[PDB]
């Protein structure tokens, strides 16, 4: 539930977000500091979601 | 330019989007000085067979 | 290299504008110290004479 929303760490990992946005499934996609096609293009120190 | 798309994808028109229509079947300039108009089409395109 | 460029434009802008001020600032400067030191040159050329 949203007063109760699940969070987690991701690390350690190949992140590719190809397949992650390759299905139509979605229908709402803002990204805000960081255009959607570099995405594969970068190094981070840990991610949230 | 006139075709017909699935329904859901519609914002996948707007320039700098990026997505499978977007990214291998049809995408804008950085500019694109133009207009956009999409409007419903399941009484008429659509069949039930 | 960690933006798309259809908006990346913007922060190319605020920074040539900054880094420009800067460089004018300092180039004032330097003209109202140079007239200062051609007095003083001048006057100590009459001086010599």
């Amino acid at each position: 539930s949203v007063y109760a929303w699940n969070r987690k760490r991701i690390s350690n990992c190949v992140a590719d977000y190809s397949v992650l946005y390759n299905s139509a499934s979605f229908s709402t996609f803002k990204c805000y500091g960081v255009s959607p096609t570099k995405l594969n293009d970068l190094c981070f120190t840990n991610v949230y979601a | 330019d006139s075709f017909v798309i699935r329904g859901d994808e519609v914002r996948q028109i707007a320039p700098g989007q990026t997505g499978k229509i977007a990214d291998y079947n049809y995408k804008l300039p950085d500019d694109f000085t133009g207009c956009v108009i999409a409007w419903n089409s399941n009484n008429l395109d659509s069949k039930v067979g | 290299s960690r933006l798309d460029p259809p908006e990346a434009e913007v922060q190319i802008d605020r920074l040539i504008t900054g880094r420009l001020q800067s460089l004018q600032t300092y180039v004032t400067q330097q003209l109202i110290r140079a007239a200062e030191i051609r007095a003083s040159a001048n006057l100590a050329a009459t001086k010599m004479s």
